[PDB]
RNA sequence: GGAGAGGUA
């Protein structure tokens, strides 16, 4: 649940590790839940774009949308 | 053995065959199909999942990225069924699919994941299936019949000498995929072989053979045998096969082993082959002339020069043999041919073949398929390959593969969904074999060749074809670059799928309106089996062969039930016990017959399997052991009947009544009437109007309760219980203790649909058929729907009938009816009409519904309210005002002329964002209060049930009945109790109580939202008001009633009772039919019915007399028991002694209007038992009694037949037809009177009538009729003036339509005109 | 006004 920043897209909430098939190759991914429950699976190999939240608002961070009279 | 409720009225039953299998659930074939269409199948071989997995994934052309499928889901329906019926929107469900776009890394090798994203994209709404099966598109509930299309696969057909006038048949073969291009092979009159694709230009087949990279010698090897000649020391000592010697004649001296086996001019006897094989000779010296006109199998070339001496498929000549011999050739292979065994059909086509190589064959194929477009070396190959071997564009379903392998004597019942070289090769081999005689042509009308198809498959196909468009869109999108920022939402579009499915459901040749003026109507309509539609033959180009009943219809399709007229044999109805095969064929049950014992175990046989075994029919007299008393038993062996031994049988029918439809199953004494008249009786039975209060038919066939309960009209209890409270509107049942679930006890509750218009303007409502404190059992009826009585079908009324002429008033088929039928008022029928009025928005501003209108007296306005809307319950008459509407510059709606009735319901709808007038707010508030009070009552009833349960669980282990009532229910849940599961149950019930509280508290708000919100509407319409009139059509001379045996008639007169014939006993008859009808149209069933019904009524009357004076149960039990006795070994065997001695009283009460009688269609009650039953009553056994005339009073000689008959009043009312027009509107393009009763149109003086007038000398009248009464404007204007002025004269002029024709012609280049 | 579906004689 720890907020995570991926510079490509934005701010999501870390939601664990998963295994996904990608055309005959089973690979491990870290799944982030962006706004409107849009899952994004980063290959564990591409861990370097996954940075920790820096705003000091881990529990008050935003959640970017992936993509009188 | 008899249910308590059943004991209210138990039908005396005839018939002797012990029923072994009850009828299955009639409405099965529908709910299962749609059920399979929508399901989460892991196998991914049903419905949506199969389609999704098929179309997906999708790969870009590069393809740097692809889009694949993951899973799907259906959201909750937005609105319930009743709401959709009210507003008139579809009862659908959203579809939400999780798609997954992946992106590779382009520079990285093939197969890698740069990134990956996904979302749940919405797409489309799919209409849902109601509990009954019907769909609701726009509050216009319709039904989808099933199709009977020929199955995909292969078929060897033959034209039966119907072409070329040569008497020579021409066998053709067809391959029909489930989705793709067809294929045909045909035999020319000249024994050539022609391929044809999709009915395009013809082609030699060997072309397509070459298309498979097949050369000449390969083909010849595949399709013929070799004969080897040996150039040797002495002139071609040829090797020989004795088997090739059948059916020839020795042309020379056949000699070997120094033995002249045969000489020239001799026919090759079998014994010649006998001596040959005995000598075991193989090589025979043959003269050179034997090779005079042969053809070489392969090519032969000179080894040294490397030059072909004789290319393959080349005739034989002496000098050619010399060239072989000098070439040193030793083995010479030629084709083994023949005229009756092996015709050289391939060789001829090969000689016809202009092409020799793969490329040119493909090129010319491409040219044939697409005229012009100079091909390329790639276009043809791509075309062919994607055409016949790309699964995506060509597909034999699993059914196709199974049937194909079946036809070719293969072993695997599973294979690929596309074709293969061997497939075509074997097809052509089989066709050639058929040409040679082996194997036989295959008919089409065989039930083993045509397949049913219910809704689900068609819906899936429509979904797929819709999906294809968005697939193409996304593919062209991904072919484009700029993929770094795409989402699986922009490229996906809902509109294509929505259109593709909505268009089909709302508007298709199979989703048709529902006839609803009967339970029977709905049932029989739902079971319909059509043969028209997409992929089906056309109504008006069908020969006799389709319409005729193939022998295989036995037990699978009712042969006697069909809509006559323009379409017979195409709207076939399903048989009763028929089932559907896993694939979609028709199966029927059969009792397995062991060695000599008829078991009760059953197997469902398909059409094809039946052709092998032997089946004895239903009525075969066995005796308790399946040991047939007889020895030459009647059996249908294979497309014919015969008498076979007592041991050879393999199967027996289930019941006599497995051959007919449910619809015809209700006709008593069917086995005596003619076929066509029974068909007519059935079709008319489908059209009965429900009466005011139904009456059981005295003489049923016993199929009544099944039809009633299986239909959705009646409210059938689901879990036996006890009536806790009854009302005209709702019912509540305290559930039985055992049927109750452990948690969430609750109590059962039902609500009743009151008067609501049917599809045919006939009101429908339900009435309870039980009182308080009445125990009930699971599956028992509770609320009588239309034309039902105590949970059994009851359409018409049973009445006293007599057969005799009477002053000609029943001359042809007119039916004379006494006055009691109307006085007692047992045929009046209620009807409901809906009238609408809109407020368009037009120039000169819009218009409104103000109560004030110009140039009208207050008299008409007296009935409207201040708003401009009539009050509910007002009794309007013809030509009134319902809603006052204005001319923006008087469009007030008015009652249609002639119609009377009462307003019962008003509704209104407004565009959103528009203020609402007084009445609209009033109705909104009233609905608010209604819903509030309704939910309050429901909630408190449920809470009462819950606290009753809580009290029940506290009766043991600490029961203090005082303490229960000391402090009220508010504080009961918290009471202490011994520690066990009881405490868990207490907590469970309290939790359910709080949950009920919350559920109600939210549901109230939900309903408030639904009510208060605005209404969507079509553009331009500001608001719409609807009003419901109720009418009671009673009866008139002219109406059309009928009996059940196709003996229809038109009521003609209403005599007063005093003129009616009356018996010596003083009871006058109520209907007088014409005896003359019976003999010509042989339907004795009505006469037998009359006799039997008279007997039943006599029994009922005797019981009523016994009851009138007080008679203790002692006599009643005796008499009723004896009545239920006197069967010819009937299977009823009902015992009175077991009854509570008061159920006896109630049963007698229910029987005082007759004793119901059952009669299975082909197990009916013969004459003798009717005679005995009559004699149980004091009626004359002869059936005919003497009568006395109403007017004269004297007796009629010639004792007359009288009795009772069940009769229906059909839905062709005289008031609906009688129509007239003096001078009304006028068509626009042509100035003629409009047509149809809806408009105030006039009749059509047709061409034949013009001929007829010409036949008489009548000229003036014709001229006037087609000049001044219809067309010539000025003529009719001045004619109107003249007629007003009392001067009958006319001025012809010229018809306008002729000028129309003149202008139309002149629009073409034709100059046409009138001379001087 | 025109299409399509169903239905009656």
């Amino acid at each position: 649940g720890q907020p995570v920043v991926h510079l490509e897209h934005g701010v999501g909430r870390y939601a664990g590790m998963t295994t996904l098939e990608a055309g005959g190759i089973t690979g491990e991914y870290l799944m982030l839940t962006y706004a409107n429950d849009a899952k994004l699976y980063v290959p564990v190999s591409s861990l370097h774009l996954i940075s920790r939240y820096a705003g000091g608002a881990e529990e008050n961070a935003p959640l970017h949308k992936l993509g009188v009279a | 053995v008899y249910s308590y409720t059943e004991k209210k009225r138990i039908r005396k039953d005839f018939g002797k065959r012990p029923q072994v299998l009850d009828v299955p659930y009639l409405l099965s074939i529908q709910l299962d199909s749609f059920q399979k269409f929508i399901e989460q199948d892991p196998e991914g071989q049903y419905g949506l999942e199969a389609a999704f997995r098929s179309v997906f994934p999708i790969q870009s052309y590069s393809g740097n990225s692809e889009l694949q499928y993951v899973s799907y889901r259906l959201g909750e329906p937005v609105f319930d069924v009743q709401e959709c019926q009210i507003r008139g929107v579809t009862y659908s469900a959203p579809l939400r699919v999780k798609l997954r776009l992946v992106i590779y890394e382009r520079e990285a090798p093939e197969g890698t994941v740069k990134d990956i994203k996904e979302q749940e994209v919405y797409m489309g709404e799919i209409p849902l299936m109601t509990d009954n099966g019907t769909f609701v598109i726009n509050g216009t509930e319709r039904v989808i019949v099933s199709q009977l299309h020929r199955s995909p696969g292969v078929f060897f057909d033959s034209d039966k000498g119907k072409t070329h006038s040569s008497g020579k048949v021409l066998y053709n073969a067809r391959i029909i995929p489930y989705r793709g291009s067809w294929l045909d092979f045909e035999f020319d009159p000249k024994d050539n072989l022609f391929v044809r694709i999709d009915r395009r230009r013809k082609l030699p087949a060997t072309i397509i053979l070459r298309a498979l990279n097949y050369t000449t010698e390969q083909i010849l090897d595949l399709f013929f045998e070799k004969v080897i000649f040996e150039i040797r020391d002495n002139k071609l000592q040829m090797e020989l096969v004795p088997e090739r010697l059948r059916g020839e004649t020795a042309s020379f001296d056949i000699e070997a082993n120094g033995k002249v086996y045969v000489e020239k001019g001799r026919r090759i006897t079998a014994r010649h082959i006998r001596q040959l094989e005995k000598d075991d000779v193989k090589l025979i010296e043959v003269p050179v002339e034997y090779i005079a006109g042969k053809v070489v199998a392969k090519d032969y070339i000179d080894e040294s020069t490397g030059e072909l001496i004789c290319a393959a498929n080349m005739e034989l000549s002496l000098d050619l043999l010399a060239k072989l011999s000098q070439s040193g050739h030793k083995r010479i292979e030629t084709l083994f041919t023949n005229d009756l065994d092996h015709g050289p059909y391939i060789s001829e086509t090969l000689r016809v073949d202009p092409t020799n190589d793969r490329l040119s064959a493909l090129v010319e194929i491409y040219r044939m398929m697409r005229p012009g477009e100079p091909p390329t070396r790639e276009a043809a190959e791509s075309l062919f390959e994607n055409l016949f071997f790309s699964e995506d564009r060509y597909d034999l379903s699993a059914v196709g593969r199974m049937k194909f392998n079946r036809s070719l004597l293969r072993e695997e019942i599973e294979g690929s969904g596309i074709l293969s070289k061997d497939d075509i090769i074997d097809v052509m081999k089989k066709l050639i074999d058929i040409r040679n005689g082996k194997g036989e042509v295959d008919d089409i009308d065989h039930l083993g060749n045509r397949r049913i198809r219910s809704v689900g498959e068609m819906a899936e196909n429509q979904f797929r074809v819709g999906l294809v468009r968005v697939e193409r869109a996304v593919k062209e999108r991904l072919s484009l670059g700029d993929l770094d920022t795409l989402m699986p939402q922009d490229m996906i579009n809902a509109k294509p799928i929505s259109a593709a499915v909505k268009e089909f459901f709302g508007s298709s040749q199979l989703s048709q309106f529902m006839d609803q003026n009967n339970p029977l109507s709905e049932i029989t309509h739902k079971r319909r089996i059509s043969a028209l539609g997409p992929g089906g033959l056309t109504r008006e180009r069908a020969g006799f062969e389709v319409r005729d009943v193939h022998p295989t219809h036995y037990g699978r399709v009712c042969p006697i039930e069909t809509p006559e007229g323009p379409n017979i044999g195409l709207i076939n109805s399903l048989s009763v016990y028929a089932q559907t095969n896993e694939y979609g064929f028709l199966e029927t049950p059969y009792r397995k017959v062991t060695d000599g014992v008829v078991t009760d175990e059953i197997h469902y046989l398909s059409a094809i399997e039946e052709g092998n075994y032997v089946i004895a029919q239903a009525n075969s007299n066995l005796d308790e052991e399946g040991h047939f008393v007889e020895d030459l038993v009647t059996c249908r062996s294979k497309g014919e009947s015969s008498l076979f031994s007592r041991d050879q049988v393999d199967y027996m029918d289930v019941s006599t009544q497995q051959v007919v439809s449910v619809g015809a199953s209700l006709i008593p004494f069917l086995e005596h009437d003619d076929a066509n008249r029974a068909l007519m009786g059935a079709n008319m039975q489908r059209q009965a109007v429900p009466t005011l209060r139904a009456d059981k038919p005295l003489v049923g066939t016993g199929m009544e309760r099944a039809v009633a309960v299986d239909s959705g009209v009646t409210a059938v209890a689901k879990r036996g219980g006890v009536v806790q409270y009854v009302d005209a509107s709702r019912i509540v049942i305290k559930v039985n203790e055992d049927e109750m679930y452990p948690g969430e006890a609750g109590i059962d509750i039902y609500n009743l649909t009151k008067y609501t218009r049917s599809n045919q303007n006939t009101c429908i409502n339900q009435m309870p058929c039980v009182s308080l404190g009445e125990p009930v059992e699971r599956g028992d009826v509770l609320a009588d729907g239309p034309s039902t009585d105590l949970g059994e079908l009851a359409l018409g009324q049973n009445m006293r009938v007599a057969f005799m002429p009477w002053n000609g008033y029943n001359f042809e088929d007119s039916i004379l009816v006494s006055e009691r039928v109307v006085q007692e008022d047992r045929f009046t029928t209620i009807h409901i009409q809906e009238l609408a009025c809109v407020s368009r928005d037009t120039k000169l501003g819009p218009e409104e519904i103000t109560a004030d209108i110009p140039n009208v007296g207050e008299a008409a306005l007296s009935k409207l309210d201040e708003s401009g809307i009539v009050y509910i319950g007002a009794e309007v008459t013809g030509g009134d005002i319902l809603v006052g509407k204005v001319t923006p510059k008087d469009s007030s709606l008015r009652v249609p002329n002639g119609v009377s009735g009462t307003v019962i319901d008003v509704q209104v709808f407004t565009r959103d964002g528009v203020e609402k007038d007084k009445r609209a707010l009033e109705i909104e508030e009233m609905q608010l209060k209604q819903a509030k009070k309704d939910l309050s009552e429901e909630l408190q009833i449920l809470e009462a049930g819950l606290f009753s349960r809580i009290r029940a669980v506290l009766v043991a282990g600490g029961v203090e009945a005082e303490k229960l009532d000391k402090l009220p229910r508010d504080r009961w849940l918290e009471l202490g109790l011994t520690d066990e599961e009881k405490q868990n149950q207490l907590e469970q019930l309290a939790e359910q109580y709080d949950e009920l509280k919350h559920e109600f508290e939210k549901k109230l708000e939900a309903k408030r939202r639904k009510i208060t919100q605005g209404d969507d509407l079509a553009p331009g319409v500001l608001k719409i008001v609807k009003v419901y009139l109720a009418v009671k059509r009673r009866i008139q001379p002219g109406d059309k009633m009928a009996g059940r045996h196709g003996n229809k008639g038109v009521i003609s007169k209403i005599n007063p009772i005093e003129d009616m014939p009356y018996d010596e006993n003083g009871t006058p008859v109520d209907i007088v039919l014409n005896p003359l009808g019976v003999p010509s149209r042989m339907n004795i069933g009505q006469i037998l019915e009359t006799h039997l019904g008279m007997a039943a009524k006599g029994i009922g009357d005797k019981i009523n007399a016994m009851l009138k004076q007080q008679q203790e149960v002692a006599k009643l039990r005796e008499f009723i028991q004896r009545a239920y006795d006197l069967g010819a070994d009937v299977r009823q065997k009902v015992d009175l002694s077991t009854f509570s001695d008061e159920e006896v009283m109630r049963l007698a009460e229910n029987l005082r209007k007759g004793m119901p009688i059952a009669t299975p269609v082909f197990d009916g009650a013969k004459e003798a038992e009717i005679k005995e039953l009559l004699k149980l009553g004091d009626l004359p056994t002869s059936g005919q009694i003497r009568l006395y005339d109403g007017r004269t009073g004297e007796q009629f000689e010639r004792p007359v037949t009288v009795g009772y008959m069940y009769m229906l009043k059909l839905n062709h009312l005289v008031d609906d037809k009688m129509h007239a027009r003096s001078t009304g509107s006028y068509s626009l393009v042509t100035q003629q009177p409009l047509g149809g009763k809806a408009q105030f149109g006039g009749q059509r003086f047709g061409e034949m009538e013009v001929w007829a007038l010409e036949a008489y000398g009548a000229a003036y009248t014709l001229q006037e009729m087609l000049t001044v009464k219809s067309d010539d404007v000025n003529g009719r204007t001045k004619m109107y003036k003249n007629i007003v002025d009392g001067n009958h004269q006319m001025e012809p002029g010229m018809p306008e339509s002729f000028n129309v024709l003149l202008k139309e012609i002149r629009s073409l280049g034709i100059n046409i005109e009138l001379e001087d």
